[PDB]
DNA sequence: GAATAA
DNA sequence: GAATAA
DNA sequence: GAATAA
DNA sequence: GAATAA
DNA sequence: GAATAA
DNA sequence: GAATAA
């Protein structure tokens, strides 16, 4: 007979404890920025022109 | 991953089920492999007991009913079966070097171990295929030919092609004057690598040697959709060619990718930042 | 237009998950500009083609080294991304326009699930990865497309059509 | 019956995204054979029933 | 009067969207290892002796 | 149990990190064989095992 | 208000 | 949607 | 009417 | 299925 | 999912 | 236990 004593012991079933490559981490990129919009200038991006948000 | 379900590793392994299959592949415009169920049966687990006095060894094989055949799954690691000849694929003589179901470091194998008078049965559903399509009618004589799957990993040397990726875009000839932009979507099947190995037990000299008497039992459900009652060379629209490797390469590595990770379309919950 | 006065904020949320059927975008460090937010938008320049990842039905080939390939191939829902701008009122003064300059704080935060690597190498795992809709080309300047809207069309037949049929 | 989805109120050459060209034959051929395939066969995603072999 | 139209717009309350340094990631170090315990040897750790797990 | 320590934080600052914590006796753990006197000393056992340690 | 009145 | 899908 | 009788 | 989907 | 989808 | 404690 194959028998033995132990604690937190069990007949051995399938164990592969590596995930099958499924895991998800979640960060939020957080980029608060104080900015200025200057239309008072003649230079490049400072003009009467609409300033763009390139989402 | 390949198709040995015809039992190519020896031409001696043909039964009318193969013959029935061939006659159906003749009268059929297309096919699906619906289910594939494999059952291993272990009649014996037999190690070679090595009794060694210095400078001599006595050899005998002895039954171990306390040991069992390990059916390994490679679910953590990207691996391939090299395939060359229909014989090169055999449940027995087929191997890859420096491969062990037991690594001293990271054991990457999910094992299913069968003792004597226990069987390893595993079923694959080979219907990957949606939207009223089929695989071409095929006599499986051709190795380097793969079971239905949307698996996305093909070699550069022997591209499997669109049929192998999830969204199929291919051109079937229909002779010279016509073409069919057979074009389907199908669900992705990661097919890991499967292995039959022994326990690795260091003896005084290297490993103990085990040899398993077993009966593999491999049966494969197929709906052979037979031909129209009237010629439609233009019917290949809903037929796809198999994920057969194409190339001049004598040896071809058939890919096994262990798992298809689950990702969410769900937004978060219990995220502390308020938004 | 959406106009914000002082002590009012313009908040707008985009859902950048365009993507169906157990896929992902390649892991990317965003250092690269001319690289676009997830979208199925269909309009690419001839000069810097964005490619299949940019169209609704993606058909692409990822290398996986020389010996292998992945015909990563997905469908995804189409996202028209209009153009967005921060501009002033146009008010003719005695000389041209009045000039406004806004003190503001933009606040831009971006949710991402980074699906981390397997516990074991799978170069063949790129199957469900897609490259971003990054513009590819030698062009120093690249025009990133904004198509305002995706029109709704019906699969429905008619009603209140006078002709009897 | 045709629903002619009329143009935007503002030019969108980039709106062809959801437009497709017809299945027009392209070629120099003076005569062109337009294909007629009688039927799309129905195949099943269903497994079997009343199969005698036990499995 | 200070008023303006917008969508997903609100009177501006306190917003600092950086966390006050509270965030928790969880990995499990996973280290399955096939090993041998050899007492058949005379060399170093191969002996009659109990082999240790240094948790 | 009661921690009193000084963390540097560079030269100009310090932290008298100072906590209480519950006491953990960690015994010694061993993997050994049965001791069975044979005609010559002990029987020699060698175990094929897979330790699996996840943290 | 099969001959198109949303 | 034992192989980590918060 | 695990050995295929829709 | 204020940005026209009868 | 009279034009064979057990 | 708007400042991320799953």
């Amino acid at each position: 007979t194959k028998e033995g004593y132990g604690k937190h012991i069990t007949s051995m079933h399938v164990r592969n404890i590596f995930n099958q490559g499924n895991q998800v981490i979640r960060n939020i990129v957080k980029q608060q920025r104080y900015e200025l919009l200057d239309f008072t200038g003649t230079e490049a991006g400072t003009t009467n022109l609409p300033k763009i948000i390139p989402y | 991953q390949c198709i040995w379900w015809r039992g190519l590793q020896n031409a001696a392994n043909v039964n009318q089920t193969i013959n029935n299959m061939i006659a159906l592949n003749t009268i059929s415009y297309g096919v699906r492999f619906l289910k594939a169920k494999l059952c291993i049966e272990v009649y014996a687990v037999t190690r070679k007991r090595l009794i060694q006095t210095g400078a001599t060894s006595y050899y005998t094989d002895d039954f171990e009913q306390g040991q069992n055949l390990f059916i390994g799954w490679a679910d953590r690691k990207a691996e391939s079966i090299p395939i060359t000849t229909p014989a090169d694929l055999d449940e027995t003589k087929l191997t890859v070097a420096n491969t062990t179901l037991f690594d001293a470091n990271n054991d990457n194998i999910t094992k299913e171990e069968v003792p004597t008078r226990e069987k390893w049965c595993h079923t694959w559903d080979l219907d990957v295929l949606n939207h009223n399509y089929l695989w071409e009618p095929n006599n499986l004589d051709s190795q380097w030919t793969l079971i239905p799957g949307a698996q996305a990993v093909q070699p550069t040397a022997t591209p499997i092609g669109p049929t192998y990726q999830e969204i199929v875009i291919a051109t079937k000839a229909i002779g010279a004057n016509e073409s069919a932009l057979v074009t389907t979507i199908q669900d992705r099947r990661s097919y890991p690598r499967l292995m039959l190995s022994q326990p690795q037990i260091k003896d005084e000299t290297d490993t103990m040697k085990f040899k398993y008497q077993i009966r593999i039992s491999t049966e494969l459900e197929m709906e052979h959709h037979i031909k129209p009652d009237i010629a439609n060379p233009w019917l290949t629209r809903q037929t796809l060619p198999l994920p057969a490797l194409s190339g001049d390469g004598t040896t071809r590595y058939v890919p096994c990718v262990p798992y298809e990770t689950h990702v969410s379309q769900r937004n978060w919950n219990h995220v502390g930042e308020y938004l």
